[PDB]
């Protein structure tokens, strides 16, 4: 029994307008360096996609997470010890640079000294900045498929897409889109740390935040194919592997990570979360995939349990910490509301950056139907997502906990809707879903009004210890 | 471990200055600049804006992936770091100048030999910049406008700088030197179409509109044809998060755009269509909300604030009546007891059927005091009254009356429906008998409405609805049939919207963008949307009404900004000119015409009272005082002060007589006679050249004189009929301009066509102001760091130009007097010119009369010798006259001594102890104190100013904040809300949002239009002979681009045609940011233009594929992005690509390939040409033709041989289509 903490992160893709401002903010601060200008510790995709790198999800062919041994212990998809071992010298399996995309850049040089009597107006063509030669063409790019950018039929081979009748989606009245940013799950089961032999990657006690330290690092790479999210990127100038750090600076100081605070939508919270370091291993290795969700919020403590506060505290962790956690607008969204979800559990990984699902305009019928149990509002059997989609992305194919979610969003319209037009008190959405007035009106806090107190509570770090 | 404080050392930084953007996005988004060893590494937003009320969102953090990339621009690549100039350019400058010490004289050597000017305007866009300085860049452009103004005139040197209000000072800088010396500044609401001509037509106002806070205290919302998500990226949160509170949303697109994602419903109308979606939901509205369930709320709305009451006379014709002008007091015996300006009191019944001239028409408003208000009075009497509505049972007979229907004139690309080119319909009718003696039937607005829409009534009109079902003028099933829509969605949305405006007293609102306003019929769009948010009383509401959002159109504290960008403080007037027809007109795309007026106008107008080209309609608008000139006369209009006083005449009777008689024409009616025609432009902070300007190879060929693209043949050669009252020429003039100045951070488009690139500072690198229609807060730009290399501000840079003009010009040009026209200003009492009809003096229909039938005629003083100590000083004018706008104005003597603290006095010369404007912070103060928003005292005196015109108290809307005042120091340190005054309708307060057409429903102040209400019925001659007195559908209409080009240059793959859109993009605004590697990079690299997967597959298009997009405009080389949410039949390229980066040779033009803009060309419309009547006055960017772009249609096929014109042998070859 060891309880840590770890500041969560909890991402609301209904309120997500896919601008990438997160994206550009984070390279202009940590990666506008040769070497990992290719790299986005932060890169948002649009869903249908395959992402980036291109396919990152289909682990069949990238050979990264966990599997369950038939003896009900883990070892990394992409091989034992000995095997990890082995691929320092041959790993076949290595994301190329044509699965990410080659960079480049443009010679505006040419637009000030083009010479005197051109024949033709000068221009400005690209370059590659790894070889830094012509570019004849730019066929790629890591927001290609932006917005629905290239036929159907080649962005449905999105993974998410499995078992999942699509004909009808390659219809233009049937046509969806969302999207999907993402970092480093600063996972509390690191595939990473385990594909690395020489213990380069580490998982700070202090905060969870993973790391890779630069000077033990190599090159060995295997961490890369090790992780399933493909969140950790080869510098190709230094010789080692890099990844988001989540701001620890800043999260040190008791501030949100840059990506949170320049989140322009407004979607992104911040919170603390503790749990009891001594049963992950036992919730990663749960027979059932569907359970790993279930079984990652068993080990998340209640924050306002005296036992939990007394064992926090012999364990090191500084009373304002706990308090923190006692405000965690994250232990709200994951435990209480059941808004948020992990991003694919069935990498057993144990996920910390989680995702509330967005909702969507209501199926195309040309039959403006009528009110539903929501009245002028959707009811969630009606919303053009299918719904099976968002079920394997977040709950491993379980479309119960997203239902839920969703459901339970749409219940807060209902009930905030009769209050403020009508002037009266419906809570019939909200009983059907089983949360109170009193549990609607915080989640309308949090949600809507969002203060800037409220999505983030990060306590600084006692760095005078 | 120890390594860790690598990335803690990367964090850390030397400090942190606060700044903005001055970008025309709306953003107006504060930031945090980050200084690392004295070098600006990277930014992240500001989050201390004040707080919203507590059941609001807050603001913060802002910001858009764009702004959080224009770091990368400061040491990029493609950073302008010196002054540049042509090498052949410099090279005769310096041979000149070896000759003549005069550089005056050194200019007139290079310029009057064809040669040697030919020699560098050729060389435009063609390389060969070489470094330069900027004493000798200085002298020259010093020494060509002072030969520019000496022998051409003023008017012939002219500035292009749009949106003020995303760097104030910045933009007044040039302004301010060109108004000095007499040049031409550019308007570019109109001429960027972002202006919606439906709001000055309905509310006499430019644009006023809901802050985006406000979208919170909406129950309802409807995002029409504005893609929130992408393009008003800052404020989404309000929307995403309003849904929350319950709020329903609906998104209407083509195709599937980013804000469908956001909304609980998406419909997808034709592109283009929307005005007959909105007919058909109208309809519902009023006949569910209005006649058959009254609602109490939207009738007493509709009968107190808007023309509906207004009765109109009808005209008699063959068989039917026309509905004509509306009643005057005037035309009834003893004008109704109104002896002022009864010519211009509309009248209506009272509810016992009594004629009445209601308080709040535009006659009141001058000539007298306290009755222009809203309040329901008779006008006479003093007395309460209640309008009277409908006509229906109380009518003296029943007239069959005409409409124009051009539902059945589409092109063959959109579905049409035929019924009648004229609809008879039933309407109530009174018999009056005139002042004179006559009779004449009158109809309210109101049944002339519900008959339009087509609305059964009780009486036998067949031309009306029996049901929903039923195909006839605005029916859902009509309007299914012209959009696609289902009918009942139609229906279902209506009566949710209607019915949740009902129960809210208007909380529905709709927010509306270019994907409508870019239509050449915008103002049916309009106007269609308006009616709604009108027939539901959610206009002047919080959380209802019009919410249009554009670019950033709102510069806040205007009538402070006003007198230093104009130099009002020292001159009056100053030369304003509206862009859409400066351009049509210099850019010869006249010559290019396809659109006749004749088939825009009505089928009941008098053909042979119509005839001639669009152009001129304008001329004459320009004769009659309507629309500005530009340059103004035939002749110098310095050298006719000289004259009449040798015919011992004034200078003003002399013009006027000269006019009347020919010795002096018009400059628009010759415009290539070589005198007539701008000769100097100076361009900042925009991209005209090479982004913005409709027409791009138009310009490239007539106004730059350089090789361009243009496939079509003009007038002569297509034998088509020429102008009327513009002289032609089978040869058009090419080259116009002499010299071309652009100041710019990066080399973009227009650079690489100028003759002179100018270094300015980045946004990060100089004092400036910021202010937007989405929130209420001014805050800063600021140097976080000196400008680089040898950039300077603007400021800075006008400063210098007329330091050195004011040298340069001795010996040439002293103390001059210059005669300037003005056009007939809406807003002032001369608004009331022509009354009852349209008389052409020139055509002998009424004499010349300045200020009436014609422009003012006015003399101004130029002190030339003094320009740059006018420019560094606040003017004696200010104390004077006084200060004032929008129809008011007031004494503003304490700000002045208070600016003689703050800025210092002049100790000597021309300007002795006049305030100094030295800095640009010292310009920045002179705004904020001068304005009543940021000066509480300021506020106080304009409130107590407009109370004397409506009679009711208004000043305790500004009592509270009085003591008040916003100081630049103060912005950078925190951004202030500004304060509650006349200048806009909608408050800042603590309890209610700012909602345009607040104080207008509730202070009771009266819409500047005709009647005092929001006008549905325009009167005017030319809106009812071209069909608009009424909201009516129009279909696009045909450029006839495609036919004549199409096939003529194959190279061998299947070409076709295909609607060209242009929504603003997602990696750039305009084409700002367009060459910023973060953006390219999450964009795909360059230049694209989407296409749905049938036109795809149609064309043998696989995605990346190399692309040509051609039409007799020109033509434009692109990849294309094959998508399914792109519906069949049309293709977008988003606004704002450019034509610097990544772009190959054209197969059709044989040069660089072009940008969006090379397909296009400026098309204007007659009614927007309307002058000198009430709410259809001019106004610096409050009216004038609009830049439309939407109708556009052109040629799409794969390219074959991709040759990149530039010496290597890098080029490819793609295989074929088959
Ligand atoms: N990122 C970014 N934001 C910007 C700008 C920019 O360049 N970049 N420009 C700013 C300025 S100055 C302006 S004027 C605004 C303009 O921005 P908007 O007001 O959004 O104008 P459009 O981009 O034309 O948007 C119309 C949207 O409706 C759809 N649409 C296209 N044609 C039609 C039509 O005929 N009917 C209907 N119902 N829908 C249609 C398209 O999907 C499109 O996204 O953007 C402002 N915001
Ligand atoms: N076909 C088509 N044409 C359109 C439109 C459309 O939808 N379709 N949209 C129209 C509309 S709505 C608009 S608003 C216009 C916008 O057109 P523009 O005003 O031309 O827009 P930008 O391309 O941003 O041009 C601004 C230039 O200013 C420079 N700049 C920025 N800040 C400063 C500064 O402080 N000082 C100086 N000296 N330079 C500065 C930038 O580097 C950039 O090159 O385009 C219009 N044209
Ligand atoms: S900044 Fe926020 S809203 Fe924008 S894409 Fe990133 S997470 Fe989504
Ligand atoms: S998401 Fe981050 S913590 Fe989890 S396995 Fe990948 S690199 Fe490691
Ligand atoms: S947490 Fe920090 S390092 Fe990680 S993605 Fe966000 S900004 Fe980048
Ligand atoms: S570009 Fe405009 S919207 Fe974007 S951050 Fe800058 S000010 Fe805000
Ligand atoms: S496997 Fe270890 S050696 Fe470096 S590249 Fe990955 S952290
Ligand atoms: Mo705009």
């Amino acid at each position: 029994m060891k309880i840590r903490s770890q500041v969560g992160m909890v991402l609301n893709l209904d309120k997500c307008i896919g601008c990438h401002t997160c994206s550009v903010t984070c390279k202009n601060v940590w990666t506008s360096r040769e070497g990992v200008e290719y790299a986005w510790f932060n890169n948002v995709e649009t869903k249908p996609g395959q992402g980036f790198p291109t396919d990152w999800e289909n682990q069949e062919k990238y050979k990264g997470g966990w599997i369950r041994k038939i003896n009900g212990k883990l070892q990394p998809r992409m091989g034992n010890r000995a095997m990890l071992l082995g691929k320092i010298f041959a790993n076949p399996h290595l994301p190329g640079i044509d699965d990410y995309y080659e960079p480049f850049d443009f010679d505006y040089q040419n637009l000030h000294t083009a010479p005197e009597g051109s024949k033709s107006q000068p221009i400005a063509r690209p370059r590659s900045l790894i070889t830094g030669e012509r570019m004849a063409k730019i066929e790629k790019g890591p927001n290609w498929e932006d917005d629905l950018g290239g036929e159907f039929d080649k962005l449905a081979k999105d993974k998410n897409f499995d078992n999942i009748q699509k004909a009808m989606y390659s219809q233009f009245e049937n046509t969806f889109m969302m999207y999907l940013p993402r970092l480093c799950e600063h996972c509390l089961n690191p595939a990473c740390v385990a594909t690395c032999p020489s213990g380069a990657i580490y998982k700070r006690e202090e905060d969870g935040i993973v790391l890779i330290d630069q000077d033990k690092c190599r090159g060995w790479r295997m961490c890369i194919t090790g992780c399933p999210y493909k969140k950790i990127y080869f510098n190709w100038k230094s010789g080692k592997s890099e990844k988001c750090i989540f701001c620890y600076p800043r999260i040190e100081a008791g501030q949100p990570t840059v990506c949170s605070e320049t989140c322009v939508g407004r979607i992104r919270y911040l919170g603390v979360l503790l749990y009891d370091a001594d049963a992950i291993e036992r919730a990663a290795s749960t027979e059932n995939e569907k359970d790993l969700y279930q079984r990652q919020l068993d080990v998340f403590l209640d924050p306002n349990d005296p036992k939990v506060i007394e064992q926090a505290i012999k364990d090191g962790i500084p009373l304002s910490v706990i308090e923190a956690a006692q405000q965690s607008p994250v232990y709200k969204m994951a435990m209480e509301w059941k808004l948020a979800l992990p991003l694919h559990p069935e990498y057993r990984t144990l996920p910390m950056v989680w995702y509330v699902p967005p909702l969507s305009p209501i199926q195309s019928a040309a039959d403006a139907g009528e009110l539903g149990s929501n009245g002028i509002l959707p009811d969630v059997e009606s919303l053009r997502i299918p719904v099976q989609y968002l079920a394997n992305l977040l709950t491993a194919g379980d479309t119960k906990p997203v239902l839920r979610a969703l459901k339970r969003m749409l219940a807060m319209r209902h009930y905030k809707r009769a209050e403020t037009v009508d002037g009266k008190v419906d809570t019939r959405a909200l009983e059907e879903v089983g949360l109170t007035e009193a549990q609607a009106q915080e989640m309308y806090r949090y949600l809507a009004i969002a203060n800037y107190e409220d999505r983030f509570v990060v306590p600084s770090s006692h760095r005078e210890l | 471990r120890d390594w860790e404080d690598g990335y803690r050392q990367r964090w850390q930084h030397d400090k942190i200055v606060r700044s903005t953007h001055g970008v025309n996005c709306t953003g107006s988004c504060s930031w945090k600049i980050y200084v690392k060893n004295g070098l600006v590494t990277w930014e992240t937003q500001q989050t201390d804006y004040p707080r919203t009320r507590p059941d609001l969102p807050n603001h913060e953090p802002r910001g858009c992936p764009r702004g959080a990339s224009y770091s990368w621009y400061l040491y990029s690549a493609n950073r302008l770091k010196y002054p540049m100039m042509r090498k052949r350019l410099m090279k005769m400058w310096r041979e000149a100048k070896a000759l003549h010490s005069d550089p005056v004289e050194a200019w007139a050597s290079i310029i009057e030999d064809a040669d040697k000017a030919k020699s560098f305007k050729q060389a435009r866009g063609r390389g060969g910049f070489v470094r330069s300085s900027w004493q000798e860049v200085n002298e020259l452009i010093a020494a060509s406008n002072v030969y520019t103004i000496k022998n051409y005139g003023p008017d012939r040197v002219a500035g292009f700088s749009p949106i003020p209000a995303m760097s104030m000072v910045s933009y007044a800088s040039g302004a301010r030197y060109l108004s000095l010396i007499g040049g031409t500044c550019l308007s570019f609401y109109d001429w960027y179409c972002d202006l919606p001509p439906a709001s000055p037509q309905t509310w006499g106002e430019q644009t006023d509109v809901p802050e985006s806070a406000d979208w919170y205290n909406s129950s309802y919302i409807i995002a029409w044809g504005s893609n929130v998500p992408q393009t008003r990226t800052p404020d989404a949160h309000f929307f995403t998060e309003v849904r929350y509170k319950g709020t329903k949303t609906v998104a209407v697109t083509p195709d599937y755009a980013e804000i469908a994602k956001l909304c609980d419903l998406w419909l997808a109308p034709k592109q283009g269509t929307d005005a007959a979606m909105a007919l058909a939901m109208g309809h519902v509205m009023l006949r569910e909300f209005h006649l058959d369930n009254p609602s109490q709320y939207f009738t007493d709305y509709v009968r107190r604030y808007t023309d509906m009451p207004m009765l109109v006379m009808l005209e008699e014709r063959d068989g039917y009546y026309a509905a004509g002008r509306m009643l005057r007091a005037a035309d009834l015996v003893d004008a109704l007891g109104q002896e002022n300006n009864p010519e211009w009191k509309t009248v209506a019944f009272n509810t016992n059927g009594e004629m009445v001239a209601p308080n709040g028409s535009i006659g009141f408003r001058w000539g007298e005091k306290g009755k222009w208000n809203l309040e329901q009075r008779d006008g006479k009497t003093g007395e309460e009254t209640e309008l009277q509505l409908s006509l229906l049972g109380s009518q003296d007979e029943i007239a069959e009356v005409g409409f124009p229907y051009f539902g059945g004139d589409g092109t063959e690309h959109f579905n049409k429906v035929e019924l009648e080119n004229v609809l008879l319909h039933k309407l109530p009718v009174k018999r009056l008998q005139l002042a004179d003696g006559s009779t004449a039937l009158v109809t309210t607005v109101y049944d002339l409405t519900l008959a339009n829409y087509g609305l059964e009534r009780g009486l036998n009109d067949v031309n009306c609805a029996t049901s929903y079902d039923d195909v006839k003028a605005y029916t859902p099933a009509w309007a299914e049939q012209i959009t696609g829509v289902s009918r009942s969605q139609i229906i279902r949305i209506a009566r949710e919207f209607a019915d949740n405006a009902d129960k809210t007293h208007g909380r529905s609102m709709i927010i509306v963008g270019a994907g409508l306003n870019h239509w050449y019929h915008l103002d049916m769009n309009y106007r269609g949307l308006i009616n709604m948010l009108i027939f539901c009383g959610c206009v002047g509401q919080s959380g209802g009404g019009w919410a249009h959002y554009v670019g950033q159109e709102k510069l806040r504290p205007q009538t402070g900004w006003q007198p230093l960008a104009f130099a009002l403080d020292w001159q009056r007037p100053a030369r304003h000119m509206n862009s859409t027809s400066y351009f049509y007109n210099h850019s010869s795309q006249w010559r290019y015409e396809t659109v006749t007026a004749e088939e825009l106008l009505s089928p009941m107008a008098d053909k042979s009272r119509y005839t001639g080209h669009l152009i001129d309609f304008n001329v004459r608008a320009e004769r009659m005082g309507w629309l500005p000139s530009a340059p103004q006369l035939g002749t110098n209009p310095l050298t006719i002060a000289g004259e009449a006083e040798k015919a011992g005449m004034n200078p003003v009777d002399y013009t006027v007589k000269s006019l009347k008689e020919g010795s002096i024409r018009f400059a628009a009616e010759q415009p290539e006679n070589g005198k007539n025609h701008p000769r100097n432009l100076f361009i900042w902070r925009s991209n005209l050249l090479g982004s913005s300007g409709k027409g791009h190879e138009f310009m490239l060929k007539y106004l730059l004189g350089t090789e361009h693209g243009i496939q079509g043949k003009d007038l002569g050669q297509q034998g088509g009929v020429k102008p009327e009252e513009v002289d032609w020429q089978d040869n058009g003039l090419e080259g116009k301009l002499d010299l071309v100045v652009t100041l710019d951070f990066r080399l973009s488009s227009t650079c690489l066509y100028s003759d002179i690139i100018l270094p300015t500072a980045t946004w990060y690198e100089k004092d400036d102001m910021n202010t937007s229609d989405m929130h209420p807060f001014i805050h800063p730009l600021s140097a976080a760091v000196d400008p680089a290399w040898e950039a300077k501000s603007d400021w800075e840079i006008y400063k210098a130009i007329a330091k050195k003009f004011s040298e340069v010009c001795v010996g040439h040009l002293g103390k001059e007097t210059d005669i300037v026209t003005l056009p007939i200003q809406h807003d002032s009492a001369a608004e009331l010119a022509q009354p009852l009809d349209v008389k052409d003096w020139k055509k002998g229909e009424c004499d010349l009369i300045p200020g009436k039938t014609a422009p003012h005629i006015m003399v101004v003083e130029r002190d030339y010798p003094a320009t740059y100590e006018r420019f560094t000083s606040i003017g004696p004018l200010m104390e004077k006259i006084g200060n004032g706008g929008k129809g008011i104005a007031w004494n503003t003597q304490s700000e002045m001594d208070l600016l003689r603290k703050l800025n210092y006095t002049k100790a000597e010369g021309p300007a002795k102890g006049q305030p100094m404007l030295n800095t640009a912070i010292d310009a920045a103060e002179m705004i904020l104190t001068l304005a009543p928003e940021t000066n509480g005292q300021v506020a106080v005196k304009a409130w107590a100013a407009l109370s004397e015109f409506t009679g009711r108290d208004h000043t305790h809307l500004a009592l509270n904040k009085e003591d008040e005042k916003i100081r630049f120091r103060d912005i950078q340190a925190q951004p202030r809300k500004i304060i509650s005054s006349p200048t806009w309708s909608g408050l800042e307060d603590e309890h209610v949002s700012y909602n345009a057409g607040y104080t207008n429903v509730h202070e009771l102040i009266p819409w500047r239009t005709l009647s005092g209400r929001q006008q549905l019925y325009q009167d005017h001659q030319w809106m009812r002979d071209f069909g608009e007195s009424l909201l009516v559908y129009r279909p696009p209409i045909d450029t006839r681009s495609v036919k004549e080009v199409i096939g003529q240059k194959s190279n061998g793959n299947q070409e076709k045609a295909l609607n060209f859109l242009t929504p603003h993009q997602k990696w750039g605004i305009h084409s700002t940011y367009s060459d910023n590697l973060l953006m390219l990079t999450l964009g795909r690299g360059g230049p694209v233009v989407w296409l749905s997967e049938a036109d795809a597959k149609d064309l043998g298009i696989a995605d990346n594929d190399w692309i040509e997009v051609f039409n007799s405009n020109g033509a434009l080389t692109a990849r294309a992005v094959v998508s399914q949410r792109v519906p069949a039949g049309m293709t977008m390229m988003y606004h704002a690509q450019e034509r610097i980066v990544n772009l190959p040779g054209s197969e059709i033009t044989q040069q660089r390939g072009g940008i969006h803009n090379s397909v296009t060309r400026i098309t204007p419309k007659p009614t927007h040409m309307i002058g000198g009547y009430a709410h259809l006055a001019y106004g610096f960017n409050y009216y004038g033709t609009v830049g439309s772009n939407r109708d556009e249609f052109v040629v799409v096929r794969k390219m074959k041989n991709i040759d990149w014109l530039d010496g290597e042998g890098n080029d490819q070859v793609q295989e074929s289509v088959k």
